[PDB]
């Protein structure tokens, strides 16, 4: 549950960069993208993205490190897959 | 009449301007954005 | 069909109504907006009748008289503008006034 | 039965086999080397030459023709468009991308080494610019791939095998489109053994 | 700013000034050049420009 | 919510898809506001 | 309260700085002012950005 946004400021120093933040890490999530990190409690996607911010558990960086893995993963499989379709 | 025979050029450098086109305001949640792109221009 | 079952308004579709409202603010602006305490953004409490409920405490933000006034509502779509509302707009930020 | 004396790797007969798959329509086959091609061939066809078709009274050659009466007899699925500009803009891309590139192919293969490298560099050079392209819609200016994928896609199979690789930025776009239509599963099933040890 | 916050007490009204020196910050923008080498030598123009 | 002809069914089709997300394009009304101005003798035009 | 120091200030006694350069007066930064018989500080104005 969700009233006020003070802690996940106090991580996310800005207000303004926490904004753009959580709804990065909720258009992920509500979209088919990920599976939230805290238990979700039958809150929306926004307030579930405020919630892991709030534990530390997202920020720019943990988005930027987890999205360049994504896309090694994508090279991975898609030269593994290109190579299939060759044989 | 005034802008018309001077040929000037408004660059948008602004609140009201990025309003009324109707796009992201270079102020607040929208500063980050901007910033980024006037990153993209001046550069590649 | 969906269109057709809430002009029923089928006795699921207030379930369903309680379900899109959970979590999702919306944006309350009184006539003459003065100051940017005019706009604040609440959630909502589904509530019978024809009047929107307001908080006694946030009135003279609002400059607001229950003696005939009206509001105005507003519903941010995008995941941004909610978040917005939650973290910028929220009654539970605007304590302390920007003058 | 229609009958396409097809190149074992011509590029031209490679457009015309994938535009067959694409309509998918049945047809006879026929592999023919420019050095002994079969008789039937020299008989109705003055000019001797691959790709061309047969349709039970007509013959066509020049590999553009003949995706124009394929797509004009075999509507589903369309591969150009209605707009006669928007027609109008892929018969210049059909050209222009011919024109431009094709003619490169033909140094590579055709012409001296230095004259290979150099516009092999070129070649490389145009395709990674224009890359970003791509980048915004599916296909090549298209939401549903067309006649001009049929020219570009070939040539672009053909690319290592012209020994012609990719920077960091236009490989990503690159490698999106190809996938984009390399999986496409006309273009799979319109290739041949002839082609693959190309790619 | 001890012009209109006077007017403003009066009547009992807190502002910080901080928002009566960000008017005046624009009500300040120009600028008339004196010496010049660069510029028309006459006319006025921003001074975050010159 | 208000001007952009078709960013707004755009939106709609998506809220109705369960995801909320925009694309801004532009105003009609200033689209308007332009031809109105080219309308006087004055030429009017985005740049890029 | 609340604006920033364009220059340390200095107690009654000279040279005993008491908040240094530019440092946001908070309310305990005012109630040590206060304490002292500070009589005009200099701040930074943003009519002098
Ligand atoms: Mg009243």
């Amino acid at each position: 549950a969700r009233v006020t946004v003070q802690d996940a400021v106090e991580k996310i120093g800005n207000r303004f960069d926490l904004v753009l933040v959580a709804a990065r890490r909720a258009r992920q999530m509500q979209v088919g993208g990920k599976d939230p990190l805290v238990p979700e409690e039958n809150d929306k996607t926004t307030v579930i993205a405020l919630r892991e911010i709030e534990e530390g558990l997202i920020n720019n960086q943990i988005l930027d490190v987890r999205e360049r893995q994504e896309q090694q993963e994508q090279e991975a499989a898609e030269l593994q897959a290109v190579t299939a379709i060759a044989e | 009449t005034e802008a018309a025979v001077a040929g000037k050029r408004d660059e948008l450098r602004g609140l009201k301007e990025n309003v009324i086109v109707g796009r992201l305001i270079p102020a607040g949640t929208g500063y980050a954005y901007h910033q980024d792109r006037m990153r993209r221009r001046a550069a590649g | 069909a969906a269109k057709k079952m809430v002009e029923r308004e089928e006795a699921v579709v207030w379930d369903i109504l309680d379900e899109v409202i959970r979590e999702h603010p919306v944006l309350l602006n009184r006539a003459p907006t003065l100051h940017r305490l005019g706009i604040q953004a609440f959630e909502p409490v589904l509530i019978e009748g024809k009047a929107i409920q307001l908080h006694p405490l946030v009135c003279a933000a609002y400059n607001a008289d229950f003696d005939g006034d009206q509001m105005a509502v507003h519903v941010p779509l995008t995941l941004e503008a909610q978040l917005e509302a939650r973290a910028l707009m929220m009654s539970t930020n605007n304590i302390l006034s920007p003058a | 039965v229609m009958t396409l004396f097809s190149g074992p790797t011509d590029i031209y007969s490679h457009q015309v086999r994938i535009v067959l798959a694409e309509k998918g329509v049945s047809f006879e086959i026929e592999h023919v080397e420019k050095d002994n091609p079969p008789q039937d061939l020299i008989d109705l066809n003055p000019n001797q030459s691959v790709p061309t078709l047969v349709d039970r009274e007509l013959t066509l050659w020049e590999s553009r023709i003949i995706m124009e009466y394929l797509d004009e007899r075999f509507p589903h699925p369309p591969l150009m468009p209605v707009y006669p500009v928007a027609r109008g803009e892929s018969r210049l891309y059909m050209h222009r991308i011919e024109k431009d590139w094709y003619t490169l192919m033909n140094t590579i293969i055709n012409g001296s080494a230095s004259e290979a490298d150099a516009a092999r560099k070129q070649l490389r050079e145009e395709l990674l610019a224009i890359a970003p392209v791509f980048g915004q819609k599916p296909y090549f200016l298209s939401d549903e791939f067309s006649l001009v994928d049929c020219y570009l896609a070939p040539l672009l199979w053909r690319l290592p095998q012209l020994g012609i690789e990719f920077s960091g930025p236009g490989a990503k776009e690159l490698k999106g489109y190809m996938t984009r239509v390399f999986e496409r599963d006309s273009f799979l099933a319109s290739l041949t053994e002839a082609e693959r040890e190309m790619r | 700013v001890n012009e209109v916050q006077d007017v403003y007490r009066l009547q009992g009204v807190k502002i910080n000034d901080k928002h009566i020196e960000v008017i005046v910050r624009q009500m300040l923008r120009k600028a008339t050049i004196v010496n010049a080498g660069s510029s028309d030598f006459l006319e006025g123009e921003q001074v975050e420009y010159s | 919510k208000s001007d952009d002809v078709n960013g707004r069914t755009k939106m709609y089709k998506n809220i109705v898809d369960g995801n909320h997300q925009m694309e801004p394009g532009m105003p009609e009304s200033f689209n308007v506001l332009l031809k109105e101005i080219r309308s006087l003798g004055i030429n009017i035009e985005l740049e890029d | 309260l609340g604006r920033v120091t364009a220059e340390d200030v200095l107690k009654p006694g000279t040279a005993d700085i008491l908040v240094p350069r530019n440092t946001l007066l908070h309310e305990q930064w005012c109630d040590l002012l206060e304490e002292n018989s500070v009589d005009a500080v200099k701040v930074r104005s943003v009519v002098s950005c």
